[PDB]
């Protein structure tokens, strides 16, 4: 088919915009530590 | 050799917000690279910020968007093995 429903495993934490708006006007170990994990291939 | 004039934190922003409308387009591939490309100007911001209650927020925001790419990276490695 050409088209599928979006899984129930990536609806549920869908961001909305509002999360990234209003932050800035135009302990870190273990997340840079992902972040490394995170860009590989 | 080259000044760091601009905002990281405002540019991993713009990134992000990127990510987010194509996330929200189903656009998965894109968002995720969006997403990786933001989180590594947060990092730096992050890295680099001296006010604790900006790092706190900083921080909390980060965890957010690392916890949501991380979701489209399995979801990506599942479509690629099957």
């Amino acid at each position: 088919h050409m088209l599928q429903s979006t899984p129930q495993n990536l609806v549920s934490n869908a961001p909305i915009a509002e999360t990234a708006m209003g932050i800035a006007e135009p302990p870190d170990d273990d997340l840079q530590a992902r972040l490394n994990t995170l860009k590989k291939q | 050799s080259h000044m760091s004039t601009g905002d990281f934190l405002t540019k991993g922003i713009e990134l992000v917000q990127k990510a987010i409308d194509l996330d929200t387009a189903t656009q998965y591939e894109e968002a995720y690279t969006a997403y990786y490309n933001g989180l590594d100007y947060l990092m730096l911001a992050l890295k680099y910020e001296k006010n604790p209650k900006s790092k706190d927020l900083i921080r909390a925001k980060f965890t957010e968007y690392l916890n949501r790419a991380e979701q489209l990276k399995k979801h990506l490695e599942s479509e690629e093995a099957n």
